[PDB]
């Protein structure tokens, strides 16, 4: 394949490692999952204008829609919890365990 | 020769800023019963050069508590970014001829906030945090509704390319056909430059100097020529949005004397409006915004697409 | 490849007058001259400390208003199509949800802010 | 009758916005479906020759079909001249 | 909670549930997924506290990342052949990519974690919704793209998920977390027989619905969330704690049982693809559920434990609410093995 | 206040008369150019076919020269099992020629502003 | 999998047309009237035989026809056509509606030499039809044979012998 | 699992954005779609055992037009062979590769 390809690809997987290796603030995870999103936006419209899909061109869009609401949706946990603590750490949600 | 025009149009839109200066404190001056700068230069005139040497042969001073790169780089992509604002204006012909012209404008003006944040929290000041955050509000108060009614002006357009706005009004000026659309994109172009009675970033009387207390010399003057830039920016686009000048292919001077005519009308009013009114508090403004210009703005955009169906109206150029 | 000639001339232009304004003038930089302003004194605490956030909540109302945006700008487009009545009545219904989602969270008392 | 009347009064006087927004959107909703434009605008769009158009075989069985632009066969735009 | 709200937001996570049960597209699959995670994060925090919130927050921080895996299988799909109808994945590394996306989703070991500590934060009715609706989605995709995936990784995560569940239910004295190591174990041996025939892994999932529906509801009805908080229900009512013995021992699988049906049909049908090895792994291995099924039985109904002077006051009241469906759920969960020859119905 | 609404109303309709007019006549000239470029088309199309062509052919003819002593080597093989005619790829005509036409071949056309 | 056959470029060449684009756009809706035919013939058959190398008489036909269309413009009145040309190269959009004088000089011109109509408004969008000899392909996409199909189902439902099976049950 | 109430209904609520050759905007067609509308065609109804053997060829061919692998690797070849031709001095460019040709309408 093309070397652009192999660059958003190793994005994505950056971005997929960011978030899985864990800090102390829980911010710069919710930053990886946009990344990630990001990276799958460039991805699909790439591929989509090379083969010329015409009406393919919607879904990145729709991508972007529910990249919002996942982005949402994170800020008002982070709210809370940081209510709770006075601190957006990860280490202080260890009430429950397995 | 492409270097030339870029130059071409640089280094005009620099001294003009240089005499905006100039131009606003003389009418605030005669609005107020005096007269300002008479004194550098007949009439004032010199008064924008003793400034711009005054400030570039002071001393430059980064704080202690500072982060330096960010403090640094936001006064460059201020002045940067206002500069490049200007390539797609048609004055009738653009030197970037673009497509979606429009939509460049709106993601170049949602980058310039960035700058005021960064600056803000480089600085590591309290009155710079205070700055930097309504900052951030007024981008949250103005930027639904201000795509919004470009949306709903532009549908009449046919497209977002902008040296189509100059076909569409061959005949008539957009603003007869919009005028309240008019009225709310003018005070959302007064808020997303931040002048009053929007301008609380800055808030001079509150916060002393906001965002850009710290700054001083060097620096500071470029924050200053950023923002004027951006209200002639601003202006320029309103006219050629909503009051489009007739033009005439074989002689576009015309075109160009009436359209910066009409920039100038408004950039006065911009001055006007500041020497006649009170500032707004913050969370005002984000009420205003949404309770008052949103609504409107969801109805009128409505209207816009169903008008041009009833009618059989709809513009060429899918 | 024009544009990327504008803007690299842009950020040059800028750059080169935060050169002049730091290496022309004589620098005289001591401790108390690079110290916060707080007006005449000496701030009490930090000002990376937390900062209380009171319109959090339309904060994130915004990020789902802004991708309201995103679905509208294809507008002038979608009206050249043959069934206009479908597009009419599909951006029609679009505008509408927006209108309730605002309606709702006024009426929700969402737009007041945290005291 | 009046119960709707001294509400839309005290609309007007309270909250001029929101009646105005209501009203503004209410026509724009309803006005499209009594226009007798609405089908000018689909056949105007329906008229704009986007792509080439491309020529039949002929297998002498047209007799509906043109055999040169100028002949009289086809649709016609002079509704739209008029318009 | 608003009750039309609450309404408004079960009738969400249903309908994204359904849009990713008929959707022939992708894209839509995965909408169905967004829509679902969306309405259901509030359902978790209906009743307010630090641990509801910390339960809702690693629930969306997993079911988040498994979203953006999920979307990267169908765009690289996409980039190897320009489809989108979900039917049998194309590339291999999208189809790792897609297996381990809804095995997370699902909570299948290795990704088990999440489970036992987003149970236990959340009340008893989102208990009941977690463990049971919200396991309808990615089985129906498995169920769908079943021919394409690769056996080898399929099958050490379900025996994984059985050992784990065993483990990790030995050690519980609280009964949402002893449920969600039951499910985890459960979902192992759906997974299993997936690749060979879905009709079993749809019957397995519809004995364990039922099941786990009568378990959640027994729970509610006499209000214990602990194995001594249990332990009282006898001296009110004896019948729920008769009743619920009983379910255990279906959960068990042991014969005449219901329970019993799924682990006999998954067996069987493993035998004839010849594969007598891993079936006699995981029987031996849900063993171990029967002993902590069995343990919460003798805590609960076989014996007696020690009560309080208060619980004479309960005596005088009948409960204000009653289940409709818990007296079926409980007769579909032990009585219906002779029934069996049914399952045809279900392909 | 009544007349204040009552110019404002008159105005708007004057000005959505004088739109419809005008959208309505542009309308008309858009079509009257797309029919222009409707009648250009085939003559473009024929050329455009020659040219691809010619470039396909030189390209033939100079692989023939520079990949005749490689042992098994095919001079115009397909990579396809199909005989059906095949769009060439931009890199297959520009493929042995300068970087300034690669350049404007690819770019010329998104870059032109 | 096979050789690629390509015309040699001998058969590539012809008389080209060598005027601009403005020329061209002056000239279009007169040139679509009367080089019609050959014009539907070439597209007709790049239309069907999905095979540029298929096609190219018909496109040295189409050559030809422009040639002798503005043989004639040259020969008749070159002036009026080449001051309106002019006008429509002035503009950068190349716009039909600046130039309606010297396009009105240039439309009598025509009209009173050659006896040339232009065409109205939406005719030369019309789809028309063409005569040809030129027989129907009749594989064009090259397609291979299609596999068979499964058999079908046939024949009456009878109950299941000794019902379903399942280890001892008896229906 | 996959309860079809499309198919059912006959609704088209998602068929319609599925595959490249099916019913763009003003006919623009997929930059694949001869070879797609091939291999759809050659294993259509005789289900998804049978189509990935007997129905190979023309899904290689869709791959193809798809990436292009084999392509690039032919061009890469024969670039190659060429520069090591040049290099020797053996093999000389033509004047129409260099950008000294004689441009055709
Ligand atoms: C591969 C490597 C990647 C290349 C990195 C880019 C260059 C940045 C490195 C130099 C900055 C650090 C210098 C410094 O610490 O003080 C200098 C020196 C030391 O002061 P000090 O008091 O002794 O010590 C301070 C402390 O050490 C520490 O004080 P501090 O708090 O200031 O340190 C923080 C600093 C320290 O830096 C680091 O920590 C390591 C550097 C790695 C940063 C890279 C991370 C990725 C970020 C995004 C990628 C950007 C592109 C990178 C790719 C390069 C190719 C373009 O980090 C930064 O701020 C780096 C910012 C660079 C981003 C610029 C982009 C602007 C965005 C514009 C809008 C975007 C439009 C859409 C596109 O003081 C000075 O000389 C004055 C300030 C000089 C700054 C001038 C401009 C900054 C650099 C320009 C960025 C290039 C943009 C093109
Ligand atoms: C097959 C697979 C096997 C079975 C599947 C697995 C079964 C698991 C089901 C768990 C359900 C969870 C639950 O509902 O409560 C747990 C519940 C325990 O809760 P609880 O302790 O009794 O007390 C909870 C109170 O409700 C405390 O809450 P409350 O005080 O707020 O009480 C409010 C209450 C009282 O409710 C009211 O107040 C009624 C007022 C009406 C308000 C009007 C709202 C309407 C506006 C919203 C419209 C949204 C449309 C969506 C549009 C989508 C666009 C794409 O409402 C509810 O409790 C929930 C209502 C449930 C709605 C069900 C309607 C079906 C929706 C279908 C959607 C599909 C649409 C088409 C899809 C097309 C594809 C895109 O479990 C049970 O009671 C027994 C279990 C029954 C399960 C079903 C039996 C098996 C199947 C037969
Ligand atoms: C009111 C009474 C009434 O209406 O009865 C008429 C009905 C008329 O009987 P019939 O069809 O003339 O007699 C045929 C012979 O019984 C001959 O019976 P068949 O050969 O038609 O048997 C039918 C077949 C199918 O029948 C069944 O599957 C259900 C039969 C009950 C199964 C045993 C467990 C419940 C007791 O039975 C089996 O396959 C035996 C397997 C049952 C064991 C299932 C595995 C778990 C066992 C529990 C541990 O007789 C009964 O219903 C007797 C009670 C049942
Ligand atoms: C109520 O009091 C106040 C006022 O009223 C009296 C004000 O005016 C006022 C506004 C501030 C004024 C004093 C204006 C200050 C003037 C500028 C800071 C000077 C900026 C001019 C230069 C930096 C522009 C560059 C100079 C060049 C000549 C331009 C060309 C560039 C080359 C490359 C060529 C404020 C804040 C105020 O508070
Ligand atoms: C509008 C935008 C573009 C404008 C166009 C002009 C571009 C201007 C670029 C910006 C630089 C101008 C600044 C003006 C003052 C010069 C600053 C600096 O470069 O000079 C000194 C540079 O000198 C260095 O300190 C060391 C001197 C020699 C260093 C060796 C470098 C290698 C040269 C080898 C010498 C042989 C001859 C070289 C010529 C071929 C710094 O000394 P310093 O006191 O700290 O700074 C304070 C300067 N004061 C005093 C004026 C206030
Ligand atoms: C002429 C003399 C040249 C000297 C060059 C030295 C550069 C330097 O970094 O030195 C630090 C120098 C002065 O500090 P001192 O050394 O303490 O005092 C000097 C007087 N003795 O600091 C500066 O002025 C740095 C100015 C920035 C230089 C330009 C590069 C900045 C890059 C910004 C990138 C971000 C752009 C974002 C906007 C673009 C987006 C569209
Ligand atoms: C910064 C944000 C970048 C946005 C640039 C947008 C410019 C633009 O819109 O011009 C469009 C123009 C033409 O588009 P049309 O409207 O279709 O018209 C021509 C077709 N006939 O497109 C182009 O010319 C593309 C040129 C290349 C894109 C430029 C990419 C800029 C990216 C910025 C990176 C900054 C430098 C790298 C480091 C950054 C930080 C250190
Ligand atoms: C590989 C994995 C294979 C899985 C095989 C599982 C075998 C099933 C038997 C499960 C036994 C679990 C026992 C256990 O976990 O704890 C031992 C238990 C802990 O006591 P609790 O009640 O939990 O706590 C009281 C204090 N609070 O201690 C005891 O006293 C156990 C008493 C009863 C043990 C019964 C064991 C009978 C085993 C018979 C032989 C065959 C067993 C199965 C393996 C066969 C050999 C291949
Ligand atoms: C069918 C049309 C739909 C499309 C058009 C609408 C698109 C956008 C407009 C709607 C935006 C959302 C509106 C949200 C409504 C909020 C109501 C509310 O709670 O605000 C009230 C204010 O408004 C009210 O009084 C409540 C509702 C009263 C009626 C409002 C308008 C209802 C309809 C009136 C017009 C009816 C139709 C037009 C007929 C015109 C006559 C011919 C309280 O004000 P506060 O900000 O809290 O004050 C704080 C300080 N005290």
């Amino acid at each position: 394949m093309p070397l652009v390809y192999m660059n958003i690809i190793m994005a994505f997987a950056i971005a997929l490692a960011g978030l899985l290796m864990y800090r102390s603030h829980l911010m710069s995870s919710l930053l990886c999952l946009e990344g990630m999103m990001l990276s799958l936006f460039i991805m699909s419209t790439l591929i989509i204008l090379n083969t010329h899909f015409t009406l393919a061109n919607m879904m990145p869009i729709i991508l972007l829609v529910f990249a919002a609401c996942e982005a949402a949706l994170g800020l008002s946990l982070l709210v809370m919890v940081s209510n709770t603590y006075g601190t957006d750490y990860v280490q202080n949600l260890n009430l429950l365990q397995c | 020769m492409f270097m030339i025009n870029i130059l071409s149009l640089i280094i005009p839109i620099l001294l003009a800023v240089a005499f905006l200066t100039l131009v606003e404190r003389k009418v605030l001056g005669y609005m107020q019963l005096r007269k300002g700068p008479n004194v550098v230069g007949p009439y004032g005139l010199l008064q924008p050069i003793a400034d711009a040497l005054k400030l570039f042969t002071k001393e430059p001073l980064r704080p202690a508590t500072s982060s330096i790169s960010m403090f640094i780089i936001a006064p460059i992509l201020a002045l940067s970014l206002a500069l490049t604002m200007w390539v797609p204006l048609p004055m009738p012909y653009p030197l970037i001829n673009m497509n979606l012209g429009v939509l460049f404008m709106l993601a170049m003006s949602s980058l310039a906030v960035y700058s005021i944040l960064w600056s803000g929290w480089a600085s590591n000041s309290k009155y710079a945090l205070i700055g930097a955050l309504r900052a951030v509000a007024q981008t949250i108060s103005y930027e639904v509704t201000l795509a919004i009614i470009l949306l709903s002006v532009l549908l009449m357009n046919g497209s977002y390319t902008l040296s189509t706005l100059i076909t569409t009004q061959e005949h008539i000026w957009m603003i007869f056909t919009s005028w309240p659309l008019a009225m709310m994109w003018f005070i959302s172009t007064l808020a997303e430059t931040n002048r009053a009675p929007f301008d609380l970033t800055e808030g001079e009387s509150e916060l002393v100097s906001g965002f850009n207390v710290e700054y001083a010399a060097g620096p500071f003057a470029m924050f200053f020529m950023a923002e004027y830039a951006n209200i002639i920016m601003m202006n320029a686009f309103t006219a050629i949005l909503f009051l489009g000048a007739s033009h005439d292919p074989h002689t576009p001077e015309l075109y160009t004397i009436n359209f910066v005519l009409k920039t100038l009308a408004l950039t006065i009013t911009f001055l006007w409006i500041r020497a006649s009114y009170p500032r707004f508090r913050y969370d005002q403004l984000m009420h205003l915004l949404w309770k008052s210009f949103l609504p409107l703005t969801l109805a009128l955009c409505m209207w816009h697409i169903s008008l041009p169906i009833m009618t059989a109206s709809i513009p060429p150029q899918s | 490849m024009n544009i990327m000639l504008t803007l690299l001339t842009n950020v040059t232009l800028a750059s080169l007058l935060v050169l002049i304004a730091f290496w022309l003038p004589q620098l005289n930089a001591y401790s108390e001259k690079t110290s916060p302003y707080e007006c005449g004194f000496d701030p009490m605490g930090s000002a990376r400390l937390p900062f209380s956030m009171k319109f959090f909540l339309v904060a994130i109302t915004f990020l789902l208003f802004d991708l309201e945006i995103a679905l509208l700008l294809p507008l002038p487009w979608a009206s050249q199509t043959n069934n206009l009545k479908t597009m009419l009545t599909m951006a029609l219904f679009l505008l509408i949800l927006l209108a309730a989602s605002l309606a709702y969270e006024w009426t929700q008392k969402g737009l007041e802010w945290a005291e | 009758a009046g119960r709707i009347a001294s509400f839309l009064k005290n609309a007007w006087a309270k909250e001029p916005v929101l009646v105005a927004s209501f009203a503004i959107g209410g026509l724009a909703i309803i006005l499209p479906s009594l226009s007798p434009y609405t089908n000018y605008a689909i056949r105007i769009n329906r008229a704009t020759p986007y792509n080439y158009p491309v020529p039949l075989r002929d297998d002498g069985n047209m007799p509906d079909v043109p055999s040169h632009p100028q002949d009289p066969q086809g649709p016609s735009l002079e509704w739209l001249k008029n318009l | 909670m608003n009750p039309i709200i609450y309404t408004t937001l079960i009738m969400t996570v249903m309908s994204g549930t359904m849009l990713v049960m008929i959707s022939s597209h992708w894209l839509l699959i995965w909408i169905g997924f967004e829509m679902n995670l969306l309405a259901m994060i509030p359902v978790l925090m209906k009743n307010f506290n630090p641990r509801a919130t910390e339960a809702a927050t690693k629930y969306f921080l997993t079911q988040a990342t498994a979203s953006m895996m999920l979307m990267m299988a169908i765009i690289i799909n996409l980039l190897y052949s320009g489809q989108w109808t979900i039917t049998k994945m194309f590339n291999p590394v999208a189809m790792t990519m897609m297996t381990m996306a809804l095995a997370m989703k699902l909570g299948l070991s290795p990704f088990h974690f999440w489970v036992p500590e987003v149970t236990q934060g959340i009340s008893l009715q989102a208990g009941l919704l977690l463990l049971t609706w919200q396991k309808l989605a990615p089985l129906s995709v498995l169920c769908q793209i079943s021919q394409s995936i690769n056996p080898n990784l399929m099958l050490t995560m379900a025996m994984l998920s059985i050992l784990i569940g065993g483990w990790g239910g030995l050690n519980q004295t609280q009964l949402r977390k002893i449920m969600a190591y039951s499910s985890i174990a459960h979902m192992g041996w759906m997974t299993a027989v997936l690749p060979y025939n879905t009709t079993m892994t749809i019957l397995n999932l519809l004995i364990y619905i039922t099941m786990t529906l009568a378990m959640f509801m027994l729970l509610i009805h006499s209000s214990a969330t602990t194995t001594l908080s249990l332990s009282h229900t006898w001296n009110k009512m004896p019948v729920i704690t008769s009743l619920m013995m009983v379910t255990l021992l279906s959960m068990g699988g042991l014969p005449p049982l219901s329970g019993f049906m799924p682990k006999w049909m998954i067996i069987q049908e493993m035998t004839k693809n010849e594969s007598i090895i891993m079936p006699t792994l995981m029987a031996m291995t849900a063993l171990l559920n029967l002993y902590f099924y069995m343990r919460l039985a003798y805590s609960s109904s076989l014996t007696m434990f020690p009560s309080t002077n208060n619980m004479k006051m309960k005596w005088q009241f009948e409960h204000t609410k009653q289940m409709k469906l818990l007296p079926t759920m409980i007769v579909l969960s032990t009585l219906v093995l002779p029934m069996t020859p049914a399952l045809s119905s279900l392909n | 206040g009544y007349s204040m609404f009552a110019v404002g109303i008159g105005t708007l309709l004057f000005g959505y008369w004088s739109m419809m007019k005008w959208n309505r006549e542009r309308r008309r000239l858009q079509i009257e150019d797309f029919e222009a470029r409707i009648a250009l088309m085939p003559l473009f199309q024929a050329e455009k076919d020659r040219r691809v062509l010619q470039m396909l052919r030189e390209n033939l003819e100079e692989e023939a020269i520079i990949m005749k002593d490689v042992p098994d080597w095919k001079v115009g093989e397909s990579v396809f099992h199909t005989t059906r005619w095949v769009t060439p790829m931009m890199g297959e005509l520009y493929g042995l020629r300068t970087n300034e036409e690669i350049l404007s071949a690819t770019y010329g056309f998104i870059w032109y502003t | 999998p096979g050789i690629v056959e390509l015309p040699t470029l001998e058969d590539l060449k012809v008389q080209e047309v060598k005027v601009s684009s403005s020329v061209l756009k002056a000239a279009a809706h007169h040139y679509g009237a009367q080089c019609d035919k050959p014009n539907k013939e070439f597209m007709l058959c790049r239309w069907e035989e999905k095979d540029p190398r298929r096609c190219l008489e018909e496109g040295k036909l189409v050559n030809q026809c422009a040639l002798d269309f503005f043989r004639q413009i040259k020969r008749h009145c070159a002036e009026p056509f080449t001051e309106y040309w002019t006008c429509i190269d002035y503009s950068g959009l190349q716009l039909f509606r600046h130039c309606r004088k010297q396009q009105a000089k240039f439309d009598e011109c025509v009209l009173d030499k050659l006896g040339w109509v232009r065409p109205d408004l939406g005719e030369l969008s019309k789809v028309t039809k063409v005569k040809t000899d030129r027989p129907l392909p009749e594989n064009p996409y090259h397609s291979r044979a299609r596999p068979e199909p499964n058999p079908e189902a046939e024949g009456d439902l009878k109950p299941a012998k000794h019902g379903s099976r399942l280890f001892f049950w008896t229906m | 699992p996959f309860f079809d109430v499309q198919k059912r209904l006959g609704l088209d609520l998602d068929r319609w954005m599925t595959i490249q050759s099916a019913e763009q905007p003003h006919k623009i067609p997929g930059r694949c779609h001869a070879f797609e509308k091939e291999w759809i065609e050659c294993a259509h109804g005789i289900g998804g055992i049978r189509a990935e053997k007997e129905c190979k060829i023309e899904f290689d061919d869709f791959v193809e037009c798809l990436l292009r692998q084999k392509t690039m690797k032919r061009l890469s070849a024969i670039k190659r062979q060429r520069d090591k031709l040049i290099k020797e001095g053996k093999y000389t460019p033509p004047p129409h590769h260099l950008g000294k040709e004689d441009p055709r309408p």
